[PDB]
RNA sequence: UUCAAAUGAGAACUUUGAAGACUGAAGUGGGGAAAGGUUCCACGUCAACAGCAGUUGGACGUGGGUUAGUCGAUCCUAAGAGAUGGGGAAGCUCCGUUUCAAAGGCCUGAUUUUAUGCAGGCCACCAUCGAAAGGGAAUCCGGUUAAGAUUCCGGAACCUGGAUAUGGAUUCUUCACGGUAACGUAACUGAAUGUGGAGACGUCGGCGCGAGCCCUGGGAGGAGUUAUCUUUUCUUCUUAACAGCUUAUCACCCCGGAAUUGGUUUAUCCGGAGAUGGGGUCUUAUGGCUGGAAGAGGCCAGCACCUUUGCUGGCUCCGGUGCGCUUGUGACGGCCCGUGAAAAUCCACAGGAAGGAAUAGUUUUCAUGCCAGGUCGUACUGAUAACCGCAGCAGGUCUCCAAGGUGAACAGCCUCUAGUUGAUAGAAUAAUGUAGAUAAGGGAAGUCGGCAAAAUAGAUCCGUAACUUCGGGAUAAGGAUUGGCUCUAAGGGUCGGGUACGAUCAACUUAGAACUGGUACGGACAAGGGGAAUCUGACUGUCUAAUUAAAACAUAGCAUUGCGAUGGUCAGAAAGUGAUGUUGACGCAAU
RNA sequence: AUGGUGAACUAUGCCUGAAUAGGGUGAAGCCAGAGGAAACUCUGGUGGAGGCUCGUAGCGGUUCUGACGUGCAAAUCGAUC
């Protein structure tokens, strides 16, 4: 039910006690006028609401994904 | 562009009821709908709504009054002789 | 062309049975039931909607942060600020002109 | 009548159950004297008066 | 024969008051220590239409002298009284429109409303839009006060009978032609089921003492004895005269 | 096709008319149309200065 | 209504395909209330039943089927109903509902023999039943079944109660800062008692805005027509609760001090009790963008195979218009001798009892965290066959949703979606009929009587008598005109212009002019006959369900009567009983 | 005569709900204009009043003294109202 955009705050969810699941989504999408780019949403499933974090830039997106806690159970796509 | 020769507001009633009852009704209607001066802020904004209740558009004071007019002959003559009698008991 | 149906068993157009037509992700039209509209709380002194205060149906007010239920100044979300000014001034003056009445009838009781 | 009381649903229930033909083995009993179900009932022939 | 109509009305069936909307019942304050050793201030906080009534009521709230809180009364609004006005009620209260004073404490000629037949009956006399009583003198031993009621009648009551100074609001109400059936319809809609009225003379004999005959007519004198029995009194009961009142009335 | 021929002003004659001129398009609607436009022509000229505020105000109650 | 097939011993009547029609969104469409009670659905199946038939059925036989913290009930109060101390009554029972009554229960402290005796203050509120349309804590989308779904599945929420810790906030100036102010905020102790709000409320009118619908351009797909013509005709292009940010007519605040009065609505209201102006504050209906959410749904293409049935790709985009239609809402205005419920329940404020830190306290109206949500209803019909009328009766029976054209239009007539194509059948077409029509010349001569029937009819323009309560009579009467097609003129929005105009975008209305036809044109549908008088009731309204709708009843208006409560009139067997009466003569009662 | 049962129809009151195409008319209030020595009179607009009106649905039930009159129907059906 929620959108997040502080990448720092975000990571703190993924390591928040009750967070068992998390899912990455990938969207083909177009940029401004011409070409397209590859948008990715990070959805952490909280006990009470689903936080999701858009990261347009793939460059950020890549690194971000390793950061994902190695006990968190991620559904890829 | 003088719209009706003589039936004024009472022209809604058409031909019904007979001239004389309309004549009577017209008098008190003209009375009851019309806007009056406020004895409190001075703005002619007192209008009616249910017999005997007169309220002020702005300033919102509400006075009790006549069934179709703000002050009634009788009441005011009473107001005056209440003055009178009260004057006797400080003088 | 697409028509629609009530969603509750009640078949009549009562206040508590308002409908709203709405387009779903399925691509169809579905009824929806619309709760009565809330109304604004009112000043005790004068009677106008008092600003700063959120307008919910009465029980919904207990599901909402206290700041939604007041403004700061005294008689917060209860009288309309202008109307508080009224009763501050009046309070002052009458407490004052109360002193005046006192030393004056003390003067009456003094010399007479 | 489409949104019923339990008491009424139940009479209702019980009455579904009594709606059967004679169980044909009764016929074989010694002295058995019942031929058909004489108290059978149909929804559009006889109303239950609740 | 049938039970006629005026008999039926008494068992209150379709015949009782239509009262869902009424504002409460108007009466004066209880005759407590304040109001009867001094005076006690209230404010008229709003004056308001009472349903099926002619005159407006005025909600008038007071302090409770005995425990901390407010108690509110419902008054019949005299003419001229207005929201925000202060109201003074007591023996030692003063003589202005809207206050309420024992008929003992007001000079002859004073004009009051909602006056008590007995002290603290919280008001009985003159309440209808427009009406009022006038004090026409008082004999100060056995402290009576004589008044003239709106009927013309002259009663003497206790001097401690309370009354409120002025005349009841909404006067003139009856001056205006009802005009159509409907207006009267809606009028009784908020009173009782008394309208419309079938003439007995148009009923059959089962129905009325006026019923039947091959032309419509009363058939015998329609002035009926006081001593008549239920079923007999329809017409001019106990009529001590009858016919077009020639000449000026006005009680001598 | 027809709707075109309409908006090219056709089949709009006294013999293709069945509701009163009034019903087809209300007298009042016209008034509000017209009057709102005068009222707002006025406003721009004032809020600009082509008209002076006094001249405006006469034209207002004049319109 | 029709052709064929299929099934079957048997087919006008069942199933499937085709064809011809109908209902025409005020439905023969899609759901419900009452009532029914299994009629729902599957399989089997024709002795009765379905006034021909029958292989079919609401029939028979046999089974299956109705899943909820959020939908209702359940709670609350309405008119009313009705226990209780009492009072009547031989008694069955009648009266009273806070009434003449010693009417009862909460907060916590005191217990540290223990669990609740007493230590304060309160509160004197006075049963209970009564709404599946009134009030009311909280749920949505997708999917799925032979038959259930806001109830299951998937996903995403929210409410109420209970527990509670972690983070934040707060405090050495203890119980927050900021803004001139309106007011701001993630929080920001608050008992008794008091008070305010919300719940909570008429009706009609135009005006403003939302939603869905309707209309429409481009593009990307699929379908249809193509002798000829059509950059065509048809169709898909969707986005829920909930959540973040944003968004408002109204209202309000600061600056300022107005006659040459200004501002201003379609509708004349507002200003020295401070207008216009400039700047701000607020409600968040509503809308936008984002999260939910493309992963769903929608539309295609490309391979796969008895099979479960898959697999793989795409595309799902950008706009325009308005006295449109339904609804919703707002700021206003009209009307009243009519002024248009209640209670539960929720919040707030006034108050300040109390309790609480620097060696460490206070805080769950801030965030995040754990648990729990019982009982009964849930199937289908809702009617020319699931209800009531002896029945599968042309009757009766409360409601929501509502497309295109013509046209004023929810009219009639035609159509899209959906649904039906049920009503014994065949052959003939005498009399007499019932329903639908036409008739030369005459025109009420018919007849009790113009009964029936015919005539009239829309709109635009012209024209309009007596009489009158001056409002009417009036569409009085009487007239002309009306198609197609081709032009002309008139009526609008959007911008920039130092402190005259030009540029584009989008709408049917009205009037005028040509041409044109077997003089036709409201071309079907739709749609007033008029006039002069007499009798009679003023009018609108009312009644004999099933032979009387009238001149009868009612009504406003007029006039008479009774009554100041220890009362008038009326109720009861009685009464500490009742109606009027939540009343008071501008009233109630009776003519 | 005695003791009982009925307001599911219908009559009337109360409570709480719901429902009613599209037209004609143009009452108060308001704005601008005209005349007149004066008093005052007049015009064009705006606005949207009524137990008003034309007419659907609705509610009713006038006439055919139509159909039916062992009915579809123990009150129905058609047209007209
Ligand atoms: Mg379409
Ligand atoms: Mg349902
Ligand atoms: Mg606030
Ligand atoms: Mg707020
Ligand atoms: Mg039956
Ligand atoms: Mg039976
Ligand atoms: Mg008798
Ligand atoms: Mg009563
Ligand atoms: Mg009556
Ligand atoms: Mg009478
Ligand atoms: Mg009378
Ligand atoms: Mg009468
Ligand atoms: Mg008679
Ligand atoms: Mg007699
Ligand atoms: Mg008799
Ligand atoms: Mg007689
Ligand atoms: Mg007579
Ligand atoms: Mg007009
Ligand atoms: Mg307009
Ligand atoms: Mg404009
Ligand atoms: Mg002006
Ligand atoms: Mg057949
Ligand atoms: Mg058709
Ligand atoms: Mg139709
Ligand atoms: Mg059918
Ligand atoms: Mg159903
Ligand atoms: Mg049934
Ligand atoms: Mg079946
Ligand atoms: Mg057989
Ligand atoms: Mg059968
Ligand atoms: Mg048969
Ligand atoms: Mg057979
Ligand atoms: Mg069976
Ligand atoms: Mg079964
Ligand atoms: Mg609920
Ligand atoms: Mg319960
Ligand atoms: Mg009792
Ligand atoms: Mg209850
Ligand atoms: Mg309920
Ligand atoms: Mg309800
Ligand atoms: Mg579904
Ligand atoms: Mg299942
Ligand atoms: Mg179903
Ligand atoms: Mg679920
Ligand atoms: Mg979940
Ligand atoms: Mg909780
Ligand atoms: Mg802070
Ligand atoms: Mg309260
Ligand atoms: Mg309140
Ligand atoms: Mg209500
Ligand atoms: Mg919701
Ligand atoms: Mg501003
Ligand atoms: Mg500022
Ligand atoms: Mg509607
Ligand atoms: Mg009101
Ligand atoms: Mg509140
Ligand atoms: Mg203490
Ligand atoms: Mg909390
Ligand atoms: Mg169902
Ligand atoms: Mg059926
Ligand atoms: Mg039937
Ligand atoms: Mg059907
Ligand atoms: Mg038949
Ligand atoms: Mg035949
Ligand atoms: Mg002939
Ligand atoms: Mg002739
Ligand atoms: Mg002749
Ligand atoms: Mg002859
Ligand atoms: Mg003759
Ligand atoms: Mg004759
Ligand atoms: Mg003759
Ligand atoms: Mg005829
Ligand atoms: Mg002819
Ligand atoms: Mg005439
Ligand atoms: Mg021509
Ligand atoms: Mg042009
Ligand atoms: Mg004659
Ligand atoms: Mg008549
Ligand atoms: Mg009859
Ligand atoms: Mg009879
Ligand atoms: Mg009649
Ligand atoms: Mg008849
Ligand atoms: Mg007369
Ligand atoms: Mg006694
Ligand atoms: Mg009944
Ligand atoms: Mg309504
Ligand atoms: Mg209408
Ligand atoms: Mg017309
Ligand atoms: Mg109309
Ligand atoms: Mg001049
Ligand atoms: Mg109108
Ligand atoms: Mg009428
Ligand atoms: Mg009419
Ligand atoms: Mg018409
Ligand atoms: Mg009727
Ligand atoms: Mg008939
Ligand atoms: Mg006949
Ligand atoms: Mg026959
Ligand atoms: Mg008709
Ligand atoms: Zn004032």
């Amino acid at each position: 039910a929620r959108e997040i955009t502080d990448i720092k705050q975000f990571l703190e969810l993924t390591r928040r006690a009750d967070v068992k699941t998390a899912t990455v989504k990938i969207n083909k999408k177009l940029n401004k006028a011409g070409k397209p780019f590859r948008q990715t949403k990070f959805k952490v499933r909280g006990s009470s609401s689903l936080y999701t974090l858009v990261i347009n830039d793939a460059g950020k997106a890549k690194k971000l994904i390793q950061s994902l806690p190695p006990t968190l159970k991620v559904n890829r796509l | 562009a003088k719209r009706t020769k003589k039936v004024g507001i009472t022209g809604k009633y058409g031909v019904r009821y007979g001239s004389s009852l309309r004549r009577q009704v017209k008098k008190l209607e003209i009375q009851q709908h019309a806007r009056y001066d406020c004895s409190f802020c001075g703005k002619k904004t007192v209008k009616r709504g249910a017999a005997g209740i007169w309220t002020c558009s702005c300033c919102k004071k509400t006075v009790a009054g006549g069934a179709y007019t703000v002050s009634t002959a009788a009441a005011a003559t009473v107001r005056s002789t209440i003055r009178r009698l009260r004057e006797m008991v400080e003088a | 062309a697409q028509r629609v149906t009530f969603r509750r068993r009640n078949p009549y157009n009562t206040r508590s049975n308002k409908i709203k037509v709405v387009k779903t992700p399925g691509g169809i039209l579905r009824a929806q039931h619309v709760k009565k509209l809330a109304t604004r709380p009112k000043c005790g002194d004068c009677g106008s909607a008092l600003q700063g205060i959120s307008t919910l149906r009465p029980r919904q007010y207990a599901t909402v942060s206290k700041t939604h239920k007041t403004v700061s100044r005294a008689y917060g979300g209860s009288r309309c600020a202008n109307c508080v000014k009224e009763r501050i001034i009046r309070a002052f003056l009458i407490e004052e002109q109360k002193i005046v009445k006192k030393v004056v009838k003390e003067q009456t009781e003094a010399a007479k | 009548a489409a949104q019923k009381s339990f008491r009424i649903k139940q009479k209702m229930a019980k009455a579904k159950k009594q709606n059967r033909p004679l169980p044909q083995w009764i016929r074989l009993r010694t002295n058995n004297t019942i031929r058909y179900n004489a108290k059978r009932r149909n929804w559009r022939r006889t109303k239950m008066n609740i | 024969g049938r039970v006629i109509r005026n008999q039926r009305k008494g068992a209150g069936s379709i015949f009782t008051s239509h009262t869902r909307l009424r504002q409460g019942a108007a009466k004066l304050r209880t005759l407590d220590y304040a109001e009867r050793h001094g005076y006690i201030r209230g404010i008229v906080k709003q004056i308001v239409h009472d349903s099926g009534r002619g005159a407006p009521l005025a909600k008038v709230v007071f302090r409770d002298p005995y425990k901390y809180r407010l108690r509110e009364e419902i008054f019949i609004a005299n003419e001229g009284v207005h929201t925000g006005q202060f109201i003074y009620a007591g023996k030692k209260a003063s003589l202005n429109v809207g206050n309420v004073l024992p008929l003992g404490s007001v000079p002859e000629g004073t004009i009051v409303s909602n006056v008590e037949e007995k002290p603290g009956d919280r008001g009985a006399l003159a309440r209808a839009s427009g009406n009022y009583v006038i004090i026409i003198g008082h004999n100060p031993d056995e402290n009576k006060t004589r008044v003239r009621l709106p009927s013309g009648a002259k009663k003497v009551i206790s001097s401690d009978a309370r009354g409120v100074i002025g005349v009841i609001a909404g006067g003139g109400r009856v001056d205006k032609p009802l005009l159509k059936a409907g207006r009267a319809f809606h009028k009784y809609r908020l009173k009782r089921n008394s309208w419309p009225k079938t003439r007995g003379v148009a009923m059959n004999p089962v129905d009325h003492p006026h019923g039947g005959g091959n032309h419509q007519h009363i058939g015998k004198a329609s002035t009926i004895s006081r001593g008549a029995v239920s079923g007999q009194k329809a017409g001019l009961i106990a009529a001590r005269r009858t016919g077009l009142l020639r000449g000026s009335q006005k009680t001598q | 096709a027809h709707a075109q021929s309409k908006r090219e002003g056709r089949h709009s004659g006294y013999g293709k008319r069945k509701g009163t001129r009034e019903a087809r398009l209300p007298s009042q609607v016209v008034w509000i149309r017209r009057l709102r436009v005068l009222r707002r022509l006025l406003a721009k000229y004032r809020d600009a200065g082509k008209i002076d505020k006094h001249l405006y105000h006469v034209l207002y109650k004049e319109s």
